[PDB]
């Protein structure tokens, strides 16, 4: 659930500062390059890729960062900080297959985004999955409540007439990204 | 391999009360201590009073499987195939012997000479029958 | 699509796949029988039985083992399109007949 | 029962299952009736075989194994009595079958010289029918019975 | 009370079949299995609805609550 | 084994095809698949039968219920393929349509009559309109039915089926929804006045039998079964397609040792007769090909963990 408001916080919230915004990048790709490092290996051994909830929890949170936000992440030469580019392919094509376990609708414009911008090419371990999907197993009694609470984003736009405009200084709209 | 074989010749087969079943009683033409005791499936494998009928235990044919392509094993010489175990040996006399093989509960009980009957041992067996 | 229809007995499926238990939905004798039937005719399954929980419960399980060859999902399919091609052997021959007739 | 207590009561001290035996003598109070004795009498009968498919089937219609018996998680089968001309399974095998799915495969199986209600002249000369044999948790001989 | 439609076991229409079974044993005296024979009913299934049934509505409706007696 | 192997030994054989009856036999084919059509035939092939029924007035004898209930096992000769289901999910106005629904209905008043023939027992003569039948219930098309049904009225399969009588004064006033169903769900949409199967009598004769035990041997069968024959004197079979399968050979002692009797296994002598709705071949068709989707709307469905 945190781990939905961060990423729905850091997208959304419009008086935050470049610097604050790579701060969390920098924590997040820091954190999911340990976890691949020191636990890719647990994967082929026994238990279910459920196993690594938290991490796709944290990685769903920072493709979301970067779909709202991924022209802050440019520096001045054109390279991206936080290795962007190196980092996303890594964890895409790691054994945890995020593309696979995370937030459909998320995992898809993350992956037109990233094709865009030359950051990462997932759309064929996209194909690959929804293939062996029709012809890495999570039982589904518990699956769904992962599913649902990577569906709700707690700063997706506001129904409020008021509140809204009240919002608007504080808030970016899609559109607005 | 072979434990034992002999030619025996046929006594008498009782149907009892089954209908797919007979107890064949049967003494040997090479022993004349040699004597024999078996329930045989009857609708697979008829038997007539003085039938003779070769009758081989060995302990494998060269887990279970339906057969194959181009499989071969010893069970090709024969017509008549059952798997089972031995579950109680005894003495009849100072000389003689008897063994007691089950067949899923079809029985047989072989008695023989001490020296005749040296290989079979408790443990699991073939039990090989031709005419 | 529908996922409800026929689910995994992952506590019955081995590791290797060569073996699984599945439990199909709103289906009794008429399909289980049929396709056990058509599955054991598969060279690579080592055993297949189907069965009833309960007669109140529409419920069916089939259950696949193979020497190794294929997987259990495999002969499931083996089996399901077997059997379709069997009953469309089944139609042409009953057409031909009236039509001769 | 309303509240955790009542419910660990009545599970492990009320419960059916461990009350085989009656307090009065310590003998059985559960057991099959009717239908199922004449069906033991028939099934275990030494007329009584069965093909591949039939002895596959009647073993997965009566364990169950998608429970708490997961003994094992792979229905083990014995090897057919007839071997040729057709492979036939008895149906003592199923018996034996049964109890090796379901009995504890860390411990050896059963071992039981037992009689039952059916003397052997009733099976013709020569029987041992009378006679129930399990030995290492097989049925190696006689029927099953009220008994 | 009045004929069945169906025979329970069969489904086989029955209903269309009382008036002509009377009909059968009274002016062209048959007896009963001959009779049934006659109006096609060959499972014993669909005999026995012809052959057993009693037309108590008949009597039901002697008393008719609106007609002066 | 193999579907070609099937295909070249499969047999079928029809020995008397009707509008409302078949008997026909399919050679070589398991029990398995054979019993499957059995099945399907009496439960899975849809019909179309009334659901539904709207009172407006019953002053009979027979209480609403009741009648509601024959009038759906009146079998209606519809064919179940010129209407679509009814989807269950939708509030009553949206539920029925031209596609979904045929109305039935039917407006009985009993009146007296004058001119009865004094001293008479007969209720047609005593009576207008006593008896009320299955051909009372009047076909109303609906929408786009006018023209569809146009060339096929609605009419019950028995139109002489007795459904309710009535004394002077006492009137019935109904509508009736009538819809697609299987007899799975209630038996009053099956399409059979049954489908059965026998097994194939295989009568054969373990070593000849002659003069007075022939004849006395033959008539432990039905007349036809078994043959003497001129010449050898000995006993053979006929057609043991005329046998009832009695076993009452077995029940003489000089003949229980000299007969068994079996089957051509597979060999399936089918029986099927229509309710009236579909002849019997388009209901067995119709079966074979249910089974068929059955395997192939699976083989279609992913497998879900
Ligand atoms: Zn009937």
């Amino acid at each position: 659930k945190s781990l939905q408001y961060l990423g729905s916080y850091i997208a959304r919230a419009k008086k935050l500062s470049r610097t604050q915004i790579i701060f969390v990048a920098s924590y997040l790709t820091s954190w999911l390059n340990r976890y691949v490092i020191e636990r890719e290996e647990e994967v082929d051994q026994r238990g279910g890729m459920e196993r690594f909830k938290h991490f796709y929890a944290a990685f769903q949170a920072l493709c979301y960062i970067f779909c709202f936000r991924h022209n802050i992440f440019r520096d001045t030469d054109g390279n991206w900080e936080c290795e962007l580019d190196k980092f996303f392919q890594r964890m895409v094509i790691s054994k945890f297959n995020p593309l696979k376990f995370c937030n459909e609708n998320v995992m898809l414009m993350f992956a037109r985004i990233a094709q865009q911008e030359s950051v990462a090419y997932c759309f064929s371990i996209i194909e690959n999955n929804n293939n062996e999907r029709l012809r890495s197993s999570w039982s589904l009694a518990t699956r769904q409540q992962f599913i649902d609470l990577q569906s709700y984003f707690p700063y997706d736009p506001l129904f409020l007439k008021n509140y809204k405009i009240l919002m608007k200084e504080y808030y970016i709209e899609w559109s607005e990204a | 391999n072979t434990l034992f074989d002999d030619i025996f010749q046929v006594s008498e087969v009782d149907p009892g009360r089954y209908n797919k079943v007979c107890r064949i009683e049967a003494a040997s033409t090479t022993q004349d201590q040699c004597k024999l005791t078996l329930d045989i499936n009857v609708e697979l494998f008829p038997v007539a009073a003085q039938d003779s009928l070769t009758v081989t235990i060995a302990s494998s044919l060269n887990s279970w499987r339906p057969p194959q392509a181009g499989d071969r094993s010893l069970a090709d010489d024969y017509d008549y195939v059952m798997y089972g175990t031995a579950y109680k040996f005894e003495e009849v006399s100072k000389d003689l012997i008897a063994v007691y093989y089950s067949f899923g509960g079809l029985l047989m009980r072989l008695e023989g000479n001490y020296r005749n009957l040296n290989n079979l041992k408790q443990e699991n067996a073939y039990l090989l029958i031709r005419r | 699509p529908d996922r409800e229809k026929i689910k995994l007995l992952t506590q019955a499926t081995s590791e290797d796949g060569t073996s699984a238990s599945f439990q199909i939905v709103e289906e009794d004798h008429t399909l289980g029988n049929a396709l056990r039937y058509v599955i054991m005719k598969n060279p690579d399954v080592e055993f297949c039985g189907y069965s009833i929980p309960h007669p109140s419960e529409n419920l069916l399980n089939i259950r696949i083992q193979t020497y190794g060859e294929t997987t259990a999902v495999d002969a499931l399919q083996k089996g399901l399109k077997d059997l379709m091609d069997l009953c469309d052997v089944v139609e042409s021959k009953f057409t031909e007949k009236i039509k001769s007739m | 029962p309303q509240n955790e207590n009542a419910r660990a009561e009545a599970l492990n001290l009320a419960n059916t299952d461990s009350q085989y035996l009656t307090p009065t003598s310590g003998s059985p109070v559960r057991g099959l009736i009717q239908d199922h004795i004449s069906a033991g009498v028939w099934l275990t009968s030494k007329d009584s075989f069965f093909t591949r498919e039939q002895y596959q089937q009647y073993i997965y219609g009566c364990i169950r194994p998608e429970d708490g018996h997961t003994t094992r998680s792979k229905i083990v089968t014995l090897p057919p009595t007839i071997f040729k001309p057709y492979p036939l399974w008895t149906g003592k095998q199923i018996i034996t079958t049964v109890l090796l799915n379901v009995t504890p495969p860390d411990m050896p199986g059963i071992n039981l010289i037992s009689k039952n209600k059916i003397k052997n002249e009733y099976w013709g000369k020569g029987s041992l029918e009378n006679e129930v044999l399990f030995k290492d948790g097989a049925l190696l001989c006689g029927i099953l019975d009220k008994s | 009370m009045i004929v069945p439609v169906r025979c329970f076991s069969c489904g086989k229409v029955v209903g269309d079949k009382w008036e002509s079974y009377l009909n059968l044993l009274q002016e062209d005296e048959l007896d009963e299995g001959t009779a049934l024979s006659r109006l096609g009913l060959k499972r014993y299934c669909c005999r026995r609805m012809i052959l057993t049934h009693v037309d108590l509505i008949e009597k039901f409706l002697r008393y008719n609550p609106l007609e002066k007696r | 084994w193999n579907v070609e192997k099937f295909k070249k030994d499969f047999e079928v054989n029809i020995s008397s095809l009707d509008a409302r009856e078949a008997n026909f036999d399919l050679i070589n084919i398991d029990t398995s698949i054979a019993n499957a059509f059995r099945r399907i035939m009496i439960s899975e092939v849809p019909s179309v039968a009334a659901e539904y029924v709207y009172f407006f007035n019953n002053t009979s004898v027979i209480q609403d219920e009741v009648l509601a209930h024959r009038i759906g096992l009146v079998p209606l000769k519809v064919d179940p393929d010129m209407l679509t289901w009814v989807d269950s999910n939708l509030p009553d106005d949206e539920k029925f349509t031209d596609e979904n629904t045929i109305v039935l209905s039917l407006n009985v008043k009993c009146t007296r009559n004058p001119d009865a023939p004094k001293g008479s027992t007969d209720p047609k003569e005593l009576y207008n309109n006593a008896h009320v039948y299955a051909r009372d219930l009047k076909f109303e098309p609906q929408g786009r039915q006018s023209t569809t049904f146009a060339d096929c009225p609605v009419v019950p399969a028995d139109p002489d089926i007795l459904l309710a009588k009535l004394r002077p004064g006492q009137e019935i006033s109904l509508k009736a929804h009538c819809i697609l169903g299987i007899g799975g769900d209630h038996a009053k949409f099956s399409p059979v006045s049954t489908a059965s199967y026998r097994l194939l009598p295989q009568i054969n004769i373990l070593q000849p039998i002659k003069g007075e035990s022939a004849r006395r041997f033959q008539k432990c069968f039905p007349p036809g079964v078994i043959g003497i024959d001129e010449g050898s004197d000995e006993a053979y079979v006929k057609d043991a397609r005329k046998d009832t399968v009695s076993r009452e050979v077995l029940r003489y002692e000089e003949f229980a040792d000299k007969v068994k009797l079996g089957r051509v296994r597979n060999h399936f002598i089918f029986n099927v007769e229509s309710a009236g709705a579909m002849t019997p071949e388009e209901i067995f068709f119709k079966s074979v090909r249910i089974l068929k989707n059955k395997a192939e709307y699976l083989k279609n469905c992913p497998i879900t963990q």
